[PDB]
Order: structure tokens, then sequence, then C-alpha cells
């Protein structure tokens, strides 16, 4: 497949750590 | 707005592909991303992307930078049909009033706030 798949897993902790709510 | 994809890639087979691969992800919109031209930061080597619809464009900025070579000093922004989209908006959103039809939304980045400068 040509297309890349993108998920949030990867900014879900990211977003944790910098204090969102 | 002008990108590669589109005169590498004629439109029959695009929208050939942009049906199928609507079908198959749900939840997923399908997004072409090319550097703007006179844009100055890195290239991206892949421009098909699949993003989850509920992706805001704030974190997909996040993700994109992730893959490209950006100082700290280098600013970047995304542009749809030459208009900055704002952060808070979703892909998804995006998508539906701005998707062409072929089924592809299409996005270019560029370290110069105006598309081409």
């Amino acid at each position: 497949d040509d297309f890349e798949l993108l998920d949030q897993s990867e900014l879900d902790q990211i977003e944790s750590e910098l204090g969102l709510t | 707005m002008k990108f590669v994809y589109k005169e590498e890639h004629p439109f029959e087979k695009r929208r050939s592909e942009g049906e199928k691969i609507r079908k198959k992800y749900p939840d997923r919109v399908p997004v072409i991303v090319e550097k703007a031209p006179k844009a100055r930061i890195g290239d991206l080597d892949k421009k098909k992307y699949l993003v989850p619809s509920d992706l805001t464009v704030g974190q997909f900025y996040f993700l994109i930078r992730k893959r490209i070579h950006l100082r700290a000093e280098d600013a970047l922004f995304f542009f749809v049909n030459n208009v900055i989209p704002p952060t808070s908006a979703t892909m998804g959103q995006l998508y539906q009033e701005h998707h062409e039809e072929d089924f592809f939304l299409y996005i270019a980045y560029s370290d110069e706030s105006v598309y081409g400068l």
C-alpha cells in the first residue's frame, strides 16, 4: 500500500505529559 | 494551488483509488501532502496519508513535523485551497468541505505564512 496510517497513539502520551485536559 | 501528484497521476486513476480507499478504511480520510513551491524546509518522503477523521489539524502538524527535518527556528504552515486551516479543525471537517472530486484532501506545507513565497 502507498498509504501511511497515522494513529493518535503516537501523540496520546505526549499530550498527557504536556498537560492536556 | 498546484500539486505534482495531480500532474503525475491522472484524474480518473486518482478518483479510482480515492473511492477504493475511502471504502476500506472507516473513519480515516485520505490526504495528499506536498511541500509548497518556494518553501525552504525538509522534503517529505511519502505523500499519501490515511488520517483519523477525528484527528485535529493541530495534531496533524505534530505528526508531519515528526517526519521532516525541521529546525526549531523554522516555522511551519499548512495550506488547504490557498488558506491556512485552523489548528482546531478536524481532518474530518477539513475533508468534508475541501475534498476534491478524486476523493482526496490536498494540503501543502511551507515555512512562509503565505502559499508560495
